[PDB]
């Protein structure tokens, strides 16, 4: 580590983030869009938030699942994630770049070809969002043992994973999917307002959720106790939201009632938004556990982590645990009344660093002297070639 | 999961597969006569707005039956009571709605013919019809001081926008 | 141009012949099938390597054997901005062998670039269409080398007057 | 003559005199089939598939029996893999993911020969095998020589009868005529790999 | 008439008796047996017992027996009992792929060339239950790729990759009685090189006796056609062609060949005896009431021949080597054809057979 | 994008955004960030003594000493005034906004600390432009080692102020690259009659010698500014681009990398195809 | 360490192949004549099939290599036209032999005696090029 920090850039389907290593935020976050339009044409291009209307440019989204769709438009990105929104001089730092579990050997070929031969950087290091996530956790209070085996559950933009980890690596073939993520709470909750609250401009109507969704929700313990409190002391309990007709400039005044806690229960009752797709996140979790090597699963339900911000609603982690809980000593009940052994610690992790887990991660690990020892650098590129990159040994 | 039924004894009464449950009501039918001060029909009306969302719904025992069928009930009031105005024109229109004769077990129509026994002869036919025609008028009683607003002439919307939503993806109608 | 046609005429029909192979299981180990041109061990199997010039520069080798051919070929590279457009061309394609299936990994020395198509690919592929692309190859090499250098002259032509119209 | 066993869990050298076993000159190799599947792990690690030593094991002995073999010359088979894409194969995983493999076929195998790679002390397989022979009563020594059979689950990687018997004669050349081209000639090895 | 059983090559194919039924291993371990079926083919059988690439497949006519061989150094011999085949293992003793096999006129042993650099003679003993063999050894120095059998059932044309066609005896005493006398010499103890070609040129990818085995011919990758006679001092006729290679060559009569390879059509070329030279007659593939239909052209692999890929394989379909009537050919496109040489006679009037 | 920006994104949105709570009324959240940009600066900005209602903004350059050899402390005093502080340890100057004492329109100072980098740089241009104004020929020239291995020289004249940039490529496909940029500039003239004159020298430096750096990978490039370059209406602009050319130089050479890896991807697919219609 | 030696480089098999020149004053005197055709066909004679001397080889395919330098385009056809199949085969590899040493435009011409040959000798030809074991 010199005088300069390394750059940390995240990428995701939905946004990505970026800024230097020792911040505990990133300094940008910005959606993972690039909007275009001979000569210097290529250069014609807008991102992030600028990208979303403007008149006379095409909006696209080069990361899909996330993995990178559109090399051509990714690299572009890159340019002005690099030198208008970091400028960072790309030949005097370090970089760290994240990747999805199951991203190919390949596709870090590509991304290093990218990084040293249009951008010159003298070092570069691929890391699986997965491991950032349990690196952030460390930074919890219910953490005395740093450990990089536990479960990852990251709730990203379109489904939420389940990924499990031990030292250091994704068990990939151990990886459950759940069909439910922050949109689909936003589109459930648009749902349930739309039927009951008059006077959200039908044009308003998803800003009008995600609105109430981010400012009102969270997870209860228990459905029917949660509804007759509502039923009595509605002064208490129902909220009001007023808005903005963007076309007749006229305000619009609504309640804000069990959506607040319904919105989130989709995730531990997947039935109630999805008609294809019913086991609860708990469920789904559990299942992974069993799924993974024996002398594994104590490990992994003792640190279960949360990643992204469909996770971070009031009481996420309390609920997951206790419904997890639930589950196995229901295991363990059918077992030991069926002819003993010892009950299952499960642990659900949360902490401050949540919604961006990943960047905070790899923030921490870039700062580190170790971070340098484990990059790749510029003459490892090439004197035995980008097939240096296929391998990031994880380190901490 | 979704709420289910405490009140089932090993020794109550079952008319088909249902369970005939004590009710305490100001009506005439073969429900049994409750000392304690909570029926079926309160269970079904506490757990309603939870249990309206669930797709899926293990029957444990036979009260689970009774309580799924008040459950859709529930919302064939609510279907009725969402578009008229005053208590009044409400609980009249709830004698009405409560009166017609609603396909029981065994009938196309009724849905969950895989899920309830259909009546062994005539005598149990007229039971089963009567009993659930008790419920229906007991329920769509007690229903109707809920769903409207103490100060009047008001649907409370906190309970008419349940209409839409069908337990189990099922009708009575 | 005037000699590119004769140059290109004369590959092909060297092709036409360098691609006649068998599958051919190897002579000096038990149940391995390897390409004869690039393992070498038995002189029998081999053919008689040759050359075809266009000129000092430009050159294509072939390289036969019952079993596969190597064709190597030096592709023309005039100013200092065409030989490193080139060289990157050359490079960004064999990063990518894996993918072209008929692309060596590293050039045999002396040359640009250096296809390895054996019997698998004849077994696969339409032989004529092969010698079609090798052809193709060489004519589109040259094409998009010289494209890529004029869309560098037209960018910095538009950066410098950007930078300078702007005082 | 000499029974070259290895199976997953062992590897043993018996030579047989004239019908029965003499213990005596019995030799063990601390290398085996499950060790070949874990260097397989380790390369296919370096190659950028992180497979977990338990999770996965029973997939990476299957890319193992499907696509490994022995190198016969190794620098000359790492040209092949650096210069050239004919070594590369496709796998299909559980799961239909298509990974690709290529010179980690020959070199996972490699463990036999050259231990020091997995971290095991001693000589590898061929060494191992002349030894066991250059201790035996000077003429019994050609009758164990030419009756060297192969035995087991983990013998049967194509090229393997091909790779001892050059590294037999390499042995024999420098330990027994002290560089001597000319009367090696008559030096008479033929492992036979029987089809059974 | 061409007919496309797979995309991928035929390696190598083998006829039954009554030309009713055609063994091919489809590129694999395996060899696939059709049937006709009105006129269309039918898999019947499935043959899988090697353990690597089949190579060679033979089919002895009377005895109803297939052998084949493999690069896993196997051969096996199919024997059919029922309405299966079951394999018989003939241990081969050798340490590289096998690479062709051929049965004898006699039925009684089959040879198989590998890249042991050997012909292996094989036949089976009535007393120990199995088939054994004897190895034919110098001046082989290579892989030998293609083999026939004189009519004599002990003479035995090998050509291979040190360039050379060559003869040898094959002569088994325990199978058969001693042989006549031949043209190609008098005395063949078993192994006895009788002829081989001399200058060294080309790969010798096909060879062929003539019907009553005084001539020998060859094709090899110097695209030369070559022929021998015994009958004249084993003098040595050579054709160099002007196009690619071919893989493939067979006697239509005794002065009659055809041949195919790498151009992907089948071509004829004639020996005058009395001059003592190879003429070029040929290409045979050129693009009733019902024949004048369909040749109609319309209002509306880009190559004018049958095959799309290399011919690898001619065999003599009837009238045998003599006066032959029809032949097949199969070839690295997975495509076999039937050719009439009546018909093609017929359709090519600048045709002259002899 | 194809100038450069001269303002720094990062310092104006974090003070924007704790100027917005600061007039919101809500309560100061702690703030601490350590970031870069162009050329070695290094940028903190954080809570002096953990006050969180006061923010300061620190720049770090090796090379300060020199700009501060040619009228830089003076020229931050004009622009800053008492926003200038001392300067935090491990920076060469400081700037320090109390949330509870702004100016009723944050603009112009929200701006004006995004320039920091800039306004480091200005004072040794200002000086040599005034020198050209008032005739003062023969000065000593200006030595500014703005990154390791890369130098500017800065000269007045009687009737023209020059500029040398003298810049490492570090790789050999940059140099063929910015040669050919280069020419460009040289030639660009003929499209701007009125712009500064830009000459070009590979590997050598101008002979206007000295200690100056000479390699295959190293190039010189002047520029001449003229009188409508350097006078008073115009410098501002002037030192804008100027100060911003090494960096643009640089960005669009990898850009035109970016650029023909688009059209190899474009080949590779198309011979990928061919390839692939070959199979029967 | 044993590893190091190449026994394979001594092995009872490992293949072993089996084991003149024009006159140049002829093929002068044709040239210094200007005899084209008659150059040609002495320069193809007696070709140097079987000798270990490169430098005797490369004698010969330079003696070739000039008369073939000395035609005008619009005269090689006739005079690959009088030539035999064994000419034509000959010539191809001197063409070939050409191709290693461009100098001056000589590439050029080399170019067209190649298209002629080819016409002439067909793809055939160039076959004998690559599978010749004794070459010029």
């Amino acid at each position: 580590a010199g005088r300069l920090p390394a750059c940390v850039v995240d990428c995701g389907t939905g946004y990505t983030k970026l800024g230097y290593a020792g911040n505990t935020e990133p300094q940008f976050i910005i959606p993972s869009c690039i909007a275009i339009k001979k000569g210097v044409d290529d250069l014609d291009f807008f991102i992030g938030d600028e990208a979303i209307e403007k008149p006379t440019y095409a909006t696209k989204w080069p990361i899909r699942h996330g993995i990178v769709e559109d090399w051509d438009l990714m690299e572009r990105f890159m340019e002005q994630v690099i030198f208008k929104y970091l400028r960072a001089e790309p030949e005097d730092h370090y970089f760290l770049l994240t990747e999805p579990p199951l991203n190919t050997p390949e596709n870090r070929e590509y991304t290093a070809e990218i990084m040293f031969e249009s951008f010159n950087v003298p070092g570069l290091y691929i890391a699986v969002q997965a491991v950032l996530a349990l690196a952030a956790s460390w930074t919890s209070r219910q953490v005395g043992e740093r450990t990089l085996t536990g479960t990852v559950i990251d709730s990203g933009d379109g489904v939420t994973h389940v990924i499990p980890v031990a030292e250091g690596y994704v068990i990939g073939s151990c990886i459950k999917h759940i069909p439910i993520a922050g949109r689909d709470i936003t589109y459930f909750i648009q749902q349930l307002l739309r039927d009951r609250e008059v006077g959200i401009p039908p044009e308003q109507s998803l800003e009008t959720a995600k609105a109430v969704k981010e400012r009102y929700s969270y997870v209860c313990p228990d459905l029917v106790k949660e509804f007759n409190k509502y039923d009595t002391d509605g002064s208490k309990w129902i909220k009001q939201y007023t808005g903005i007709n963007a076309i007749s400039k006229k305000e619009f005044s609504i309640d804000v009632g069990y959506e607040r806690f319904l919105g989130p229960e989709i995730f531990f009752h997947p039935e109630f938004a999805n008609p294809d797709f019913t086991q609860p996140i708990s469920e789904v979790v559990d299942e992974v556990i069993q799924n993974c090597p024996i002398d594994v699963r104590r490990p992994l339900y003792k640190n279960i982590v949360l990643s992204g911000g469909s996770t971070m609603f009031r009481d996420f982690g309390r609920r997951l645990q206790r419904d997890l809980k639930r589950t196995v000593d229901a295991r363990l009940k059918l077992s030991e009344e069926l002819s003993k052994p010892k009950p299952i610690d499960v642990q659900v992790i949360t902490h401050h660093m949540q919604r961006y887990a990943v960047w905070f991660g790899g923030s921490m690990l870039a700062s580190t002297p170790e971070f340098y020892q484990v990059c790749h650098t510029k003459k490892d590129y090439e004197e035995i070639g980008p097939s240096i990159c296929r391998h990031n040994p994880v380190f901490g | 999961p979704a709420y289910h039924s405490s009140l089932m004894d090993p020794d109550t009464k079952l008319i088909g597969n249902m369970a005939l449950l004590p009710i305490r009501s100001q009506f005439k039918g073969p429900a049994p006569r409750e000392t304690k001060d909570t029926d079926i029909v309160d269970e079904a009306i506490y757990y309603f707005k939870a249990n309206v969302f669930f797709k899926n719904y293990e029957i444990k025992n036979e009260a689970d039956r009774t309580l799924i069928y008040i459950t859709l009930y529930i919302s064939e009031c609510l279907k009725k009571l969402q578009k008229c105005n005053s208590k009044s024109q409400g609980e009249k229109e709830m004698y009405t709605l409560g009166i017609t004769n609603f396909p029981i077990p065994g009938e196309p129509g009724f849905p969950l013919n895989a899920i309830y026994a259909k009546p062994a002869n005539k005598q149990e036919d007229e039971v089963m019809r009567a009993y659930l025609q008790q419920l229906r008028q007991e329920t769509g009683l007690r229903l109707c001081e809920k769903v409207f607003d103490p100060q009047n002439d008001k649907p409370s919307k906190w309970w008419t926008c349940f209409v839409k939503r069908q337990f189990m993806n099922k009708s009575l109608s | 141009t005037a000699t590119l046609r004769p140059y290109l005429s004369a590959v092909r029909a060297t092709l036409q012949a360098a691609l006649c192979l068998e599958n051919f299981s190897s002579q000096v180990v038990e149940r391995h099938n390897k390409p004869e041109v690039e393992v070498r061990s038995s002189k029998e199997l081999l053919l008689q390597p040759v050359t075809i010039s266009r000129n000092e520069k430009e050159k294509v080798l072939i390289e036969g054997s019952i079993n596969s051919v190597r064709v190597s070929i030096a592709v023309k590279q005039a100013d200092e901005i065409e030989k490193i457009l080139c060289h990157k061309f050359m490079r960004f394609m064999m990063m990518r062998a894996e993918n072209f299936f008929i692309l060596r990994r590293k050039p045999v020395e002396g040359y640009d670039i250096s296809f390895l198509i054996t019997n698998f690919h004849t077994e696969q592929m339409y032989k004529h269409k092969l010698v079609d692309f090798v052809i193709h190859f060489m004519e589109e090499i040259d094409k998009e080398i010289s494209e890529m250098k004029l869309s560098v002259n037209a960018r910095a032509r538009i950066v410098a007057e950007e930078f300078l119209k702007n005082f | 003559g000499v029974v070259v066993d290895s199976g997953d869990g062992v590897t043993h050298i018996c030579p047989v005199y004239e019908g029965f076993s003499l213990p005596h000159l019995t030799r063990r190799l601390d290398i085996a089939g499950r060790d070949i599947t874990r260097y397989l792990i380790k390369l296919l690690l370096l190659r950028g598939y992180a497979f977990n030593h338990s999770a996965d094991f029973e997939t990476v002995r299957m890319i193992k029996e499907k696509l490994c073999y022995v190198g016969y010359n190794i620098e000359q088979e790492q040209k092949l893999a650096l210069e050239t894409t004919v070594l590369v194969e496709s796998y299909t995983l559980p799961d239909g993911r298509i990974i690709k493999v290529g010179g980690e076929r020959f070199e996972a195998p490699e463990a036999l020969f050259q231990p020091h790679l997995i971290n095991v002390e001693g000589v590898g397989v061929a060494e191992l095998l002349f030894n066991t022979i250059q201790a035996a009563d000077i003429d019994t020594r050609s009758e164990f020589y030419k009756h060297i059979v192969l035995s087991g689950g983990s013998t049967m990687y194509p090229g393997l009868p091909s790779r001892l018997e050059r590294e037999l004669k390499q042995l024999y050349l420098e330990r027994v005529l002290k560089g001597d081209v000319e009367k090696l000639s008559k030096f008479k090895i033929r492992i036979e790999d029987p089809p059974r | 008439a061409y007919h496309s059983f797979l995309v991928e090559p035929i390696s190598c194919h083998a006829w039954n008796k009554d030309r009713t039924q055609i063994a091919i291993c489809p590129n694999n371990h395996e060899v696939h047996i059709y049937e006709k079926s009105g006129n269309k083919w039918v898999q019947v059988h499935e043959l899988k017992e090697h353990n690597g690439q089949v190579t060679g497949i033979d089919w002895a006519p009377d005895s109803n027996r297939i052998v084949t061989c493999g690069t896993d150094r196997n051969a096996y011999v199919w024997t059919l009992k029922g309405r299966t085949w079951k394999p018989t293992l003939v241990i081969l003793r050798i340490n590289r792929a096998a690479r062709c096999v051929r049965w004898a006129p006699n039925e009684k042993k089959f040879a198989v060339g590998s890249g042991s650099r050997v012909i292996s003679i094989c036949y089976f003993e009535q007393e120990n239950d199995w088939w054994v063999c004897k190895h034919i050894k110098k001046p082989i120095r290579s892989t030998v790729l293609s083999l026939d059998w004189h009519p004599n059932s002990v003479l035995l044309a090998a050509g291979s990759c040190d360039f050379k066609c060559r003869i040898f005896s094959a002569y088994i005493k325990e199978v058969e009685e001693r042989p006549a006398p031949t043209p190609w010499g008098s005395k063949m103890p078993f192994g006895e090189l009788m002829f081989e070609s001399s200058s060294s040129c080309g790969w010798v990818h096909g060879v062929c006796f003539s019907a009553n085995g005084s001539r020998v011919a060859w094709v090899s990758h110097d695209s030369t056609v070559c022929l021998a006679d015994a009958d004249k001092k084993m003098a040595v006729a050579t054709l160099a062609s002007e196009t690619l290679p071919l893989l493939a060559v067979t006697f239509i009569t005794e002065s009659s060949l055809v041949a195919a390879g790498h151009d992907c059509f089948p071509v004829l070329f004639t020996y005058d005896s009395a001059a003592g030279k190879l003429s070029f007659g040929g290409r045979l593939d050129v693009p009733t009431a019902r024949e004048r239909f369909q040749n109609l052209d319309k209002k509306a692999a880009g190559l004018d021949s049958l095959h799309k890929n290399s011919v690898s394989q001619i065999s003599v379909l009837s009238g045998g080597k003599a006066k032959c009537s029809q032949f097949c050919t199969t070839g690295m496109d997975g495509g076999m054809s039937i050719w009439d040489v009546r018909s093609l006679e017929s359709a090519l009037k600048d045709l002259k057979i002899v | 994008m194809i100038l450069l920006e001269v303002n720094n994104r990062i310092i104006e949105e974090t003070l924007a955004l704790k100027f917005e709570n600061a007039a919101a009324g809500n309560k100061p959240e702690a703030v601490e960030v350590t970031f870069a940009d162009f050329d070695g600066v290094l940028y903190h900005i954080s809570n002096p003594n953990g006050d969180k209602t006061k923010v300061m903004v620190s720049i770090s350059l090796k090379f300060y000493k020199e700009l501060q050899a040619h009228g830089a402390d003076e020229l931050l005093k004009r622009v800053y005034g008492s926003y200038l502080v001392n300067p935090e340890s491990g920076y060469n100057v400081s700037l320090l906004y109390d949330l509870e004492n702004l100016p009723a329109s944050k603009d112009s100072i929200v701006h004006q600390a995004g320039m920091l980098k800039r306004n480091c740089f200005a004072s040794v241009f200002e000086k040599y432009f005034q020198f050209q104004e008032e005739g003062k020929e023969g000065e000593n020239r200006a030595v500014i080692h703005y990154r390791d291995d890369e130098t500017m020289y800065v000269e007045s004249k009687k009737d023209r102020v020059t500029v040398v940039f003298s810049t490492v490529f570090k790789d050999d496909d940059d140099v063929v690259i910015g040669k050919v940029f280069m020419q460009e500039f040289k030639e660009g003239r003929r499209a701007s009659h009125t712009a500064p004159q830009v000459l070009f020298s590979h590997r050598e430096p101008p002979l206007e010698d000295t200690d100056a750096a000479v390699g295959d990978n190293i190039g010189y490039i002047t520029f001449v500014l003229f009188p409508r370059h350097t006078n008073a209406s115009a410098r501002d602009n002037t030192i804008n681009l100027i100060h911003t050319f090494r960096d643009y130089l640089h960005y669009h050479i990898k850009c035109s990398k970016a650029y023909i890896h688009t059209r190899m991807r474009a080949k590779t697919s198309d011979f990928l195809k061919v390839l692939n219609r070959a199979r029967p | 360490r044993f590893r190091k030696v190449d026994v394979g480089e001594y092995d009872e098999n490992k293949f072993v192949d089996e084991e003149a020149g024009p006159d140049e004053g002829e093929v002068d005197s044709c040239l210094r004549q200007g005899n084209m055709t008659a150059a040609l066909q002495a320069a193809l004679k007696n070709p140097p099939i079987n000798t270990k001397s490169q430098a005797v080889k490369d004698r010969a395919g330079s003696i070739v290599l000039k008369v073939l330098i000395s035609f005008k385009a619009n005269d090689i056809e006739k005079a690959v036209q009088s030539l035999d199949k064994n000419g034509v085969d000959l010539l191809m590899k001197y063409i070939y032999k050409g191709f290693e040493s461009p100098s001056d435009n000589s590439s050029a011409v080399l170019l067209q005696w190649h298209e002629k040959a080819l016409a002439a000798g067909g793809v055939g030809s160039i076959v004998r090029v690559l599978t010749a074991r004794k070459t010029v």
